[PDB]
Order: structure tokens, then C-alpha cells, then sequence
């Protein structure tokens, strides 16, 4: 066995179609479920129809609702526990209401034999003229003794009489007729020594402190069901976790026996089709802000670096069919864009406006939206372009053109007739497929410094540049490569437009030296990069400050050091072993060690001469 | 701003012979270079671009090189229709230019010219002005000169010129002149003599007439 | 089969508007711009501006202000305009259309118009023959022809015995007079005493004046 689980439904007193309809998706929904991680939501049931299959569900998360059935029985007759993690209205993790209908009908029997526990909530009984038997059930076994306030319990038969109890059952207390419906008390029944749940009446027959609905044993994995997690029926107060703090590495460290949590389960890996999200939790898919990728078959959410990769479809396509350019009316549709499948179009239309398709003139400034933009698969068209602005500035993140689709079956890059002075792609590092075209930019410079084999991918790939502002022309105005770019060309004026530095980079920008010795955040090099020095080492005076990334790589620590590790303060209130929290003080040194392992909320010194009370 | 310099001004070449226009653009330029030609009253035509890339429709006898500052146009064995101009482009700088051309001139054997000389038509006397007209006909090369003289006075500023373009069945020239003078002033003189001056005559012809 | 067709009134007053129209067909304006050169004896061919494909313009720095370009594609028709024309501004105007998308290497041009800006009336020419000298024998060379004078502006044309007669025939470059009508001859050479045909008929037409003139020409 491992429990089958379903989602749960929320839809209240809402009724989904026919009655037909309705029964239709909550049998669809529950059959054959044994743990509801939502909602169980009974509703609407009309006579003579079967539903038996609620004979398989074993737990609840959410709440139980059962309103509005006329239907006979409701054989929730496995239902052992409903935590409650959510409330029907008010306050009610049970709720049985009105069921019955105008034609002096409704529910018979609703036969929960197996509901121990109630974890959080109070219930509600109200408006069932036909119910029997549940009148005689004694709650306060069953409800936490915090919710007995908020209790609603308005039992009144009208419609039938009713079945009695067994007399096996204590009090006369039962959910139907038969000595199997008499209830089974398992917590107002048991001597004063128990703290909570048990099965007997005596001293050595209390259930585990951990335990739910009631036990088979004293130890904390014979319990029926789980107060807070379960692993692999051990009940624990928390899945284990992914993450100790390690004594010999000084940080946190990948915990080997460690869990994600499940509903109300730990579990080594989540079931098919399932994410984990950066808290160990088991969900249904990521958060956005986030995405899916996998490391040991497992897939995880990772937060995105920049905007979260999103697809869209080109001009032509999709929402843009039949369209002539990126325009007033669509260009809304392009927000947060990362990869167009497909061509983007700019064309003089998009500024006049066209009357013919009924679009006004473009906001130039509504072009910032493209920003966004690292990719497309197809052709990149400029024939137009807000005149005022010196480059490409929308395209300054465009990574890669792919060109699969290209205009006339020729062009995979084509920018004509614009005002621009310099191109403006400095992220542009290839050109997949198709032709290069720059031609009519007057004032257009430094296009022939790039060289364009470079993005190329094919070889046949072709360039024209022709009839922009003269070499000539440029060299004469000192619009010119700068001087801290290689030979390899610009993409405009400015550091950050170089192809390649002849010495170093920061970002994306050039520069002649890295700031080694001296600067705000002072820096290591590798491969012509400036790396940040980790910003728990002191910047010195004499020699470098760092030879690496780590807080390992230090010359000295700024603050507090833990074994090998700069730290800004001392690991305080970690996790770690056999779940002991960690605490640390910082000695004469400013080294961390150990606290008495007594002091409970840390420490200033060693010892207990070092928390005291 | 980009200078393109085409020359000679007259190229003058042998029916069949390899020759070669030249295009100099006054800044390195790559291959942005096309060329043209254009026959007397026709719009130009397409013959090369980039240099050296063959247009389709043009004959195989026209091709192109070059690259930077310095580009030729060439045609082996030249043709009689190959009489035009012939322009050079560049494609680099904004705007697009052009060269100011080199004429394509057929050279051929010394043909004298036969000189006629022609009074003012009836009527245009007594309608105010007289024209009289000397023509030379197919004639190479295109060096002619002719002077008027009446009585044997010389004449100036009183005579235009025409001469057609080279024919490209014969590959020659034809002159005319035009003395004008208004009525009265011839009704003056007597002798009115037409004295031509060409490679291929001697000494001077004269062609004149009314005594 | 690419093709460009212009229409437009050619003689122009001074600081008048220059307007022609290309009409285009076997390609659409869709996707090709349409450029305009214009040509002079002085200062070269030039070019002036374009349509883009897009509709956009370009105009060359001296025509920047005074140049307009517009179009009609469903109509493939493109509209030059130019303001305040002047001397400077006689040329042969063209339309060109580029071998290849976005280029200046033109494979294509209309038939050029004319243009002269003169603030000159039009005039019809008058017509003179030239008459054959009597010689005495020979049989082969003798010369006769036309003397097309005093008209505005160009051009005219000229045909002989209505084109029925063809080698011989030489049409000389109009001259301007200092009067500021131009002046033409039409010759041809012939078999001495007329030997074969006996009638030679000289067939000049003024277009923009709109004169036809015939002329006979013997010893009267
Ligand atoms: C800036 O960006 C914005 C945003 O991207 C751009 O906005 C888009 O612009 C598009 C271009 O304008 C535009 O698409 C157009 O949609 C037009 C109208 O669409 C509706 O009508 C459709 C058909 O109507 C009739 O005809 C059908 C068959 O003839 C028939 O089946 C219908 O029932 C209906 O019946 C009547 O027809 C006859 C008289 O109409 C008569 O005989 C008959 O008895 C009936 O009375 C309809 O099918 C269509 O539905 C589609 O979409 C919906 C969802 O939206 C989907 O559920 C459906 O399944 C279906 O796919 C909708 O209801 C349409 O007319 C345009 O196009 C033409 O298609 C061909 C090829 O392109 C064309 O040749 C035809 O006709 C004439 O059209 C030209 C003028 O446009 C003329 O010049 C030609 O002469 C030509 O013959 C077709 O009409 C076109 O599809 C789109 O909707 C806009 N989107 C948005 C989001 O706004 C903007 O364009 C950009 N601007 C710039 C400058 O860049
Ligand atoms: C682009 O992303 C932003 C968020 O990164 C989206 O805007 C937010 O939308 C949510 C509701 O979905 C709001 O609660 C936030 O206040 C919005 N933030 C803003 C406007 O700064 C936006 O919808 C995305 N664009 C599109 C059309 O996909
Ligand atoms: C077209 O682009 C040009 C070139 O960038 C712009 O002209 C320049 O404008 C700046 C001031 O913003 C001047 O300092 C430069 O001298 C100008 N360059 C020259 C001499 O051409 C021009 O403004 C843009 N066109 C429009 C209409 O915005
Ligand atoms: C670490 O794990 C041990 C598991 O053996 C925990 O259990 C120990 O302490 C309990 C006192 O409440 C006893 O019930 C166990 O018998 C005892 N187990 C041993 C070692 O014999 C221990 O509590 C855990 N540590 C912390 C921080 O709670
Ligand atoms: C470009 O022109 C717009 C529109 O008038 C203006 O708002 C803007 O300041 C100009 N330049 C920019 C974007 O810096
Ligand atoms: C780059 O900067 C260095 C500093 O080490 C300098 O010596 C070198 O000449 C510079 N070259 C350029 C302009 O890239
Ligand atoms: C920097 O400091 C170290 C001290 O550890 C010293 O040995 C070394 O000589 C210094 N390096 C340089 C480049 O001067
Ligand atoms: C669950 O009950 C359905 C009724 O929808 C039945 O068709 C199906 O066979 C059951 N599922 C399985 C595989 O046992
Ligand atoms: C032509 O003439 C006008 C008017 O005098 C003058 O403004 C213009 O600069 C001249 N330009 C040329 C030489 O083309």
C-alpha cells in the first residue's frame, strides 16, 4: 500500500450543471481516494444514486462539507481524521447542512464510524430532517476541546424514525444501526496519566503524544494516524530536512537522511509530476518569479536570474495574425517576453498609424517593452524607428537572432533607413541563419568594425552594409571604437559596446585594470573578468584581498570567522543533528565555537558561565 | 564626401580590341562600386555590381574588378553597339553617387567629308531672317573646322554647330553649321563659301554658290 | 517583367512645382522602394530621394526641403514633387527601382522625362527646306534635308516620307539660338537626281507645342 491521493474540491454550495452533471465530477473526483490533500465537498447528491466509493477515504486535510443531498446514506465509513487545515465558513472543519430538499426528503445515513479525530475546528449540524443515529455521537472525543465553543449542533428528526443503537455501544452512542457504528472513543475514556489518544482504560495503553485518532501500541509508530507528519508510519513533529548544519564543514550541508514534505507526509522523492519548491515542499508546479529544472532526478524550483523565460509569438502569429507590425494596439501583448517564436516587424505603419486597420499611432517609448527580449527564432525587420533615439535601444539584451523564418526567404537582420547613429546590440553574439542588411542609415556608424562571420552559423551567410555614414566620415568625428575595446570591433561608443576588451571586464563593461589593491568592492581576475571579492573579507591596504570567491578565499575576515568560512556573525539557532539547534560565540579571536550544549537560546561565552539564568 | 573620378573623359578604341574603363573613389571602399552604360537617349542599364558580380541579360564580353579605391570595367572585343557612356556608382556612403562617365568611342579609318552647302529656302528671307546651312557628312575622326567666309571676309559669332552622335553602322560623324544672318545683309554680299578643314583632305575644301 | 512609366508635364516656370508620376508594374511598392536620379549635360546624374517599400522617405541634403515623394500602392503608382525649381533644376528626371531589396544597384528605370525650366512661352516651329544644289551627273551622293527653326521648348521629332525612309537620314542635336528658341536640321543623303523615289517629304512634329508640319523639298 501507499495511499492514493486526490485534490479536493472548493466550490461550497455551488452546484457545477444537472444534479447528473454534479455527481458525474465528484465521482470522477474521489473514486477510489483514500487522502484528500483539499476539501471533501459532498453536495447536491439526489436519491438512488451510488456512493460507495466514499468507502475508500481514509483522512482529510481541509474540510468536510455535506449539504443539499437528498441522497439516503453517506458511507464515509473509513474517515478516520479531517485536520482542518481549512474552515468551511466561520470556523467548521465539519459541516452538515440542509440535506434535504422540498419534497419531504433527504439524508438518512451518514455513518462515520471511523472519525477519531477532528485536529482544529468546530463542526456543524444543522437542517437535516431525516438524519439519524448522529444525534447520540459525543463529540468532545472528537473535537479539540479549544473549538467546544464554536460548536453548532441542531439535531431535530421530522421525516423518519430511526434505528437504535447497539447496546454494545457506550452510552448509546453510535453513527447507525449495528454493534460496527457504535462509536469508539479513544480520548474521554482513558486514566489521568495519558496526555493524549488511547485504545484501553489503563495506565499502559496511552497512545504516543504524536499520535491522531487513537493507536495499536504505546511507541510513536503505532499510531492509526498522524498528529503532525508522518514517515513511513513513524510520526514525527517535522520531515526531516534537506539541510544540517555539518560540525567538520562549518556550513550547511546536503542532510543525507532528509525529506520533502507531502500533505502530511514525509517522503524521499515526489510522486510523478511533481515540483519541489525551495522549502522542500512538494507542489503542483512553480511559482512564478521561478522555474523548473532537475538535479539528481528531481525536479526543483530554482528563482529566476532576470526576468523568467516566457514565449511569445511573432508578428504573424497567434494573437499577431494577420498583422503588418509591432504596433499600438499589440505591442501590450509583448510585456514581459523573453523568446519570440517567430519575426518582429517595425515598420513606418506602426508610427503614422492606418486608418485601414483601424490602429492609432504608436508611443515611441512603449518600445522599452522589448527590453525584455534575448531571442528570436526567426528575422529581426527595423524599418522604422523612433528618430530621436541613437540606437537600438529595445534590443540592447537580444542575444541571438535564430532565423529560421527570414524576410523574402533572404534576410535574417535587416535595419533600414533609420536615424540611429550606432547599432545598440552588444548582447548580440549570433546570427543562426540568413543575411545581414544595413543599408540608408545616414548617420549610422560603426557597423563594419564588428566582424559579422563571427555570429554567423552557415556559411554562406552574406552582409550588406551600404549607404550608411562613411568610414571616412566617423573616424573624421571620432566616432570610433573606444579606446578600452579589442580589435574585435564595437557595437557604438561606449566600453560596454565592445565586442572584446584588449584588457579587462566588469559586467558587460571594459575596463584597463581590475581593482586589485584598491577600489569599492575590490576584486580578483579570471579570464579577463573582475570577480567581487565575497563581502565578508576586509579590504586591505597593502596587497590583494581575496584570491577567489568563497568566503574561504579571505586574506582576513571582515567580522567573525567559523572554521575555514568569514561569517557576519555566528551560526545562531541552526539546524542540525538528531534536530539539536546550534549555537556559537564568537571568543577574543572573533572565532566561533560551540556553545554549552544547556544553552537553550545561545550564549555569550563558553559554558554555562557563558548564558546565564 | 566620396569623389569618383571615371577617365579617360573619350575612350577611343579599335573594333574587337580589350578595353577597359577606370572608375578612382577617393576612400577605400571594398566592393560597393556598380557600373552602367548608356546609349544616346536611353535611360543607363545595369552592367556590374559589387565590382565584379555579372547582371543577368548583359553579354559575357563585359566584366568588372577591383576592390578598395581602384575599379575597371572591361570589355574584350568591343562591339559598334558598345558606342555609350559608361558610369561608375558607389554604394558606401550616403547618398549613393555617381561618376561623371567616359564615352566609348569606335575608332575607324580616315573618312574625308562630303561638303554641301545650302541658300536661305525661298520665303524665310522675306519672312526677316536668312539661314544658310554647310553639312559634312560621314566623316572620322571628329575633328572638323569650318569657317565661313562671304567675299572672303572670315566670319564670327554669327555661325552654330551640330554634330550627331557616331553612327553604328559606319561608325562616323556628321557636321552642320549654320551661318544666320537677317535679310538684307545677304542681299549684300555675293559669294557665300563653306572651307573645310579634316585629316582626311589635303588641302581645304570649299563649297560655295549665288556667284 | 519589371517595368516603370512616367507622366508628367515637363516644361516648368521658375520656383513652379515639378510633378511626375511613375506608374510600376511586375513588382508591388509593397516590396520595393521606387528612387528618382535626374540626369544633366553639367553636373551629372544625381540622385534625389526614395519611397521606401514602408512608405518612408529619404530625400538628399540639397532637396531635403523641397522634395516630396509620395505613393499609391494599390494603384502602383509613385508622386514626385519638387517646389521652386530653377535653371539650376533642367535635367532628365528618372525613377529607378533597385535589382535587389534595399540596394541602389538599379536594373530598372523609366523612360526619363524631360524637363526644362524656363519661364519662356511655347512655341511651334517653322520649317525651311534645305534644297538640292543642281549638279550635272554622278549617280550615287547627292544631299538635301530640313531646317526645323525657332521653337520651345524641346523636343521635336522628325521623320521622313512618314518613316518609309530610313539610311541616309541624319538628325542633328538641336542648338539654342541667342534668340532662346532653339533651331534643328533633318538630312539625308540620296541617289543623285532622285534615282528610285522622287517624292521626299519631311515629317516634323512638336509635341509639347502640339504643330505637325510637313515639308516638300526639290529644286522650286
Ligand atoms: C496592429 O496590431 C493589431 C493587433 O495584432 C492588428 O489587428 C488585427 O488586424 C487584422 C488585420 O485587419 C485582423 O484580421 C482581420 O479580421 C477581419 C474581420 O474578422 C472577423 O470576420 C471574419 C469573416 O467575416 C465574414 O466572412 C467570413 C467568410 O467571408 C464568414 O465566415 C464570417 O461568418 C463572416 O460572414 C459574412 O461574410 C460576408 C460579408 O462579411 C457574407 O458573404 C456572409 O454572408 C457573412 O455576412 C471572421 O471569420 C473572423 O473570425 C476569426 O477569428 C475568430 C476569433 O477572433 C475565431 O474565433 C474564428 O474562428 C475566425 O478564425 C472575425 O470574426 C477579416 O475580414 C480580415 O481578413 C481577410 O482574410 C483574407 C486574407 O488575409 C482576405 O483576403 C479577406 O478579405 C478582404 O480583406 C481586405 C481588407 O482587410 C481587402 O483589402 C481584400 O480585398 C480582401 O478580399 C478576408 O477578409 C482579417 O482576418 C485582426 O482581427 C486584428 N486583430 C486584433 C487583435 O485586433 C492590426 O492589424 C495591426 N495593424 C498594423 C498596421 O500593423
Ligand atoms: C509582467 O510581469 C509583471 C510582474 O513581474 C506583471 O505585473 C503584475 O501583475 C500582478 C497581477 O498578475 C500584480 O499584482 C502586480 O501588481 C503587477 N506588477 C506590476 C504591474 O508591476 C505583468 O502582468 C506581466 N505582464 C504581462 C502582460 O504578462
Ligand atoms: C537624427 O539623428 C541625428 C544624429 O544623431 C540628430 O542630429 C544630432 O542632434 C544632436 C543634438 O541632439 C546634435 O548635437 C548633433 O549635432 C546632431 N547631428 C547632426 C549635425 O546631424 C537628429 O536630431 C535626429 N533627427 C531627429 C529629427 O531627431
Ligand atoms: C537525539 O536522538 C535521540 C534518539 O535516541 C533522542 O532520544 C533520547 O532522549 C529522550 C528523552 O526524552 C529519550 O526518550 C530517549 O530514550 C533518548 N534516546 C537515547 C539516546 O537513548 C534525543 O531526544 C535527541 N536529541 C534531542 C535534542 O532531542
Ligand atoms: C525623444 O522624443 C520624445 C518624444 O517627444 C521625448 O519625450 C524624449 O525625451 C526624447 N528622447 C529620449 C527618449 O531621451
Ligand atoms: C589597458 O590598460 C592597461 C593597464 O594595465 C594599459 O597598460 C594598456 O596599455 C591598456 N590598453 C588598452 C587601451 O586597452
Ligand atoms: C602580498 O603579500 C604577501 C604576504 O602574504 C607577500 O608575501 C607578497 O610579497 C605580496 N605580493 C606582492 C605582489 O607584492
Ligand atoms: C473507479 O470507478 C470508476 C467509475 O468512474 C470505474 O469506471 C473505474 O474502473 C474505477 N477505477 C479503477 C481503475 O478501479
Ligand atoms: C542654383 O541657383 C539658386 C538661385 O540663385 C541658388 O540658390 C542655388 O544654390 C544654386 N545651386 C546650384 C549651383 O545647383
Amino acid at each position: 500500500e501507499e495511499k492514493k491521493v486526490c485534490q479536493g474540491t472548493s466550490n461550497k454550495l455551488t452546484q457545477l450543471g444537472t444534479f447528473e452533471d454534479h455527481f458525474l465530477s465528484l465521482q470522477r473526483m474521489f473514486n477510489n481516494c483514500e487522502v484528500v490533500l483539499g476539501n471533501l465537498e459532498i453536495t447536491y447528491v439526489q436519491r438512488n444514486y451510488d456512493l460507495s466509493f466514499l468507502k475508500t477515504i481514509q483522512e482529510v486535510a481541509g474540510y468536510v462539507l455535506i449539504a443539499l443531498n437528498t441522497v439516503e446514506r453517506i458511507p464515509l465509513e473509513n474517515l478516520q481524521i479531517i485536520r482542518g487545515n481549512m474552515y468551511y465558513e466561520n470556523s467548521y472543519a465539519l459541516a452538515v447542512l440542509s440535506n434535504y430538499d422540498a419534497n419531504k426528503t433527504g439524508l438518512k445515513e451518514l455513518p462515520m464510524r471511523n472519525l477519531q479525530e477532528i485536529l482544529h475546528g468546530a463542526v456543524r449540524f444543522s437542517n437535516n430532517p431525516a438524519l439519524c443515529n448522529v444525534e447520540s455521537i459525543q463529540w468532545r472525543d472528537i473535537v479539540s476541546s479549544d473549538f467546544l465553543s464554536n460548536m453548532s449542533m441542531d439535531f431535530q428528526n421530522h421525516l423518519g424514525s430511526c434505528q437504535k443503537c447497539d447496546p454494545s455501544c457506550p452510552n448509546g452512542s453510535c453513527w447507525g444501526a449495528g454493534e460496527e457504528n457504535c462509536q469508539k472513543l479513544t480520548k474521554i475514556i482513558c486514566a489521568q496519566q495519558c496526555s493524549g489518544r488511547c485504545r484501553g482504560k489503563s495506565p499502559s495503553d496511552c497512545c504516543h503524544n504524536q499520535c491522531a485518532a487513537g493507536c495499536t501500541g504505546p511507541r510513536e509508530s503505532d499510531c492509526l494516524v498522524c498528529r503532525k507528519f508522518r514517515d513511513e508510519a513513524t510520526c514525527k513533529d517535522t520531515c526531516p530536512p534537506l539541510m544540517l548544519y555539518n560540525p567538520t564543514t562549518y556550513q550547511m550541508d546536503v542532510n543525507p537522511e532528509g525529506k520533502y514534505s507531502f500533505g502530511a507526509t514525509c517522503v524521499k522523492k515526489c510522486p510523478r509530476n511533481y515540483v519541489v519548491t525551495d522549502h522542500g515542499s512538494c507542489v503542483r508546479a512553480c511559482g512564478a518569479d521561478s522555474y523548473e529544472m532537475e538535479e539528481d532526478g528531481v525536479r526543483k524550483c530554482k528563482k529566476c536570474e532576470g526576468p523568467c523565460r516566457k514565449v511569445c509569438n511573432g508578428i504573424g502569429i497567434g494573437e499577431f495574425k494577420d498583422s503588418l507590425s509591432i504596433n499600438a494596439t499589440n505591442i501590450k501583448h509583448f510585456k514581459n517576453c523573453t523568446s519570440i517564436s517567430g519575426d518582429l516587424h517595425i515598420l513606418p505603419v506602426a508610427f503614422r498609424g492606418d486608418s485601414f486597420t483601424h490602429t492609432p499611432p504608436l508611443d515611441p517609448q512603449e518600445l522599452d517593452i522589448l527590453k525584455t527580449v534575448k531571442e528570436i527564432t526567426g528575422f529581426l525587420l527595423i524599418q522604422a524607428w523612433p528618430e530621436n533615439r541613437t540606437d537600438l535601444h529595445a534590443f540592447e539584451n537580444l542575444e541571438i537572432i535564430r532565423g529560421r523564418t527570414k524576410q523574402h526567404g533572404q534576410f535574417s537582420l535587416a535595419v533600414v533607413s533609420l536615424n540611429i547613429t550606432s547599432l545598440g546590440l552588444r548582447s548580440l553574439k549570433e546570427i543562426s541563419d540568413g543575411d545581414v542588411i544595413i543599408s540608408g542609415n545616414k548617420n549610422l556608424c560603426y557597423a563594419n568594425t564588428i566582424n559579422w562571420k563571427k555570429l554567423f552559423g552557415t556559411s554562406g551567410q552574406k552582409t550588406k552594409i551600404i549607404s550608411n555614414r562613411g568610414e571616412n566620415k566617423c573616424k573624421a568625428t571620432g566616432q570610433v571604437c573606444h579606446a578600452l575595446c579589442s580589435p574585435e570591433g564595437c557595437w557604438g561608443p561606449e566600453p560596454r559596446d565592445c565586442v572584446s576588451c584588449r584588457n579587462v571586464s566588469r559586467g558587460r563593461e571594459c575596463v584597463d585594470k581590475c581593482k586589485l589593491l584598491e577600489g569599492e568592492p575590490r576584486e580578483f581576475v579570471e579570464n579577463s573578468e573582475c570577480i567581487q571579492c565575497h563581502p565578508e573579507c576586509l579590504p586591505q591596504a597593502m596587497n590583494i584581498t581575496c584570491t577567489g570567491r568563497g568566503p574561504d578565499n579571505c586574506i582576513q575576515c571582515a567580522h567573525y570567522i567559523d572554521g575555514p568560512h568569514c561569517v557576519k556573525t555566528c551560526p545562531a539557532g541552526v539546524m542540525g543533528e538528531n534536530n539539536t539547534l546550534v549555537w556559537k560565540y564568537a571568543d577574543a579571536g572573533h572565532v566561533c565555537h560551540l556553545c554549552h550544549p544547556n544553552c537553550t537560546y545561545g550564549c555569550t561565552g563558553p559554558g554555562l558561565r557563558g548564558c546565564p539564568t | 564626401d566620396i569623389l569618383l573620378t571615371q577617365s579617360p573623359v573619350i575612350l577611343s578604341v579599335s573594333p574587337g580590341e580589350r578595353v577597359s574603363f577606370s572608375c578612382r573613389a577617393s576612400q577605400s571602399i571594398g566592393t560597393n562600386i556598380h557600373w552602367y552604360q548608356q546609349r544616346t537617349n536611353g535611360s543607363p542599364r545595369l552592367l556590374i555590381k559589387y565590382a565584379s558580380e555579372s547582371i543577368s541579360g548583359i553579354p559575357s564580353r563585359f566584366s568588372g574588378s577591383g576592390s578598395g579605391t581602384d575599379f575597371t570595367l572591361s570589355i574584350n572585343s568591343v562591339e559598334s553597339e558598345d558606342i555609350a557612356d559608361y558610369y561608375c556608382q558607389q554604394n558606401n556612403n550616403w547618398p549613393t553617387t555617381f561618376g561623371a562617365g567616359t564615352k566609348l568611342e569606335l575608332k575607324r579609318t580616315v573618312a574625308a567629308p562630303s561638303v554641301f552647302i545650302f541658300p536661305p529656302s525661298d520665303e524665310q528671307l522675306k519672312s526677316g531672317t536668312a539661314s544658310v546651312v554647310c553639312l559634312l557628312n560621314n566623316f572620322y575622326p571628329r575633328e572638323a573646322k569650318v569657317q565661313w567666309k562671304v567675299d572672303n571676309a572670315l566670319q564670327s559669332g554669327n555661325s552654330q554647330e551640330s554634330v550627331t552622335e557616331q553612327d553604328s553602322k559606319d561608325s562616323t560623324y556628321s557636321l552642320s553649321s549654320t551661318l544666320t544672318l537677317s535679310k538684307a545683309d545677304y542681299e549684300k554680299h555675293k559669294v557665300y563659301a563653306c572651307e573645310v578643314t579634316h585629316q582626311g583632305l589635303s588641302s581645304p575644301v570649299t563649297k560655295s554658290f549665288n556667284r | 517583367q519589371v517595368q516603370l512609366k512616367q507622366s508628367g508635364p515637363g516644361l516648368v516656370q521658375p520656383s513652379q512645382s515639378l510633378s511626375i508620376t511613375c506608374t510600376v508594374s511586375g513588382f508591388s511598392l509593397t516590396n520595393y522602394g521606387v528612387h528618382w536620379v535626374r540626369q544633366s549635360p553639367g553636373k551629372g546624374l544625381e540622385w534625389l530621394g526614395v519611397i521606401w517599400s514602408g512608405g518612408n522617405t529619404d530625400y538628399n541634403t540639397p532637396f531635403t526641403s523641397r522634395l516630396s515623394i509620395n505613393k499609391d500602392n494599390s494603384k502602383s503608382q509613385v508622386f514626385f514633387k519638387m517646389n521652386s525649381l530653377q535653371s539650376n533644376d533642367t535635367a532628365i528626371y528618372y525613377c529607378a527601382r533597385a535589382l535587389t531589396y534595399y540596394d541602389y544597384e538599379f536594373a530598372y528605370w523609366g523612360q526619363g522625362t524631360l524637363v526644362t525650366v524656363s519661364a519662356a512661352s511655347t512655341k511651334g516651329p517653322s520649317v525651311f527646306p534645305l534644297a538640292p544644289s543642281s549638279k550635272s551627273t554622278s549617280g550615287g551622293t547627292a544631299a538635301l534635308g530640313c531646317l526645323v527653326k525657332d521653337y520651345f521648348p524641346e523636343p521635336v521629332t522628325v521623320s521622313w516620307n512618314s518613316g518609309a525612309l530610313t539610311s541616309g537620314v541624319h538628325t542633328f542635336p538641336a542648338v539654342l539660338q541667342s534668340s532662346g528658341l532653339y533651331s534643328l536640321s533633318s538630312v539625308v543623303t540620296v541617289p543623285s537626281s532622285s534615282l528610285g523615289t522622287q517624292t521626299y517629304i519631311c515629317n516634323v512634329n512638336h509635341k509639347p507645342s502640339n504643330t505637325k508640319v510637313d515639308k516638300r523639298v526639290e529644286p522650286k
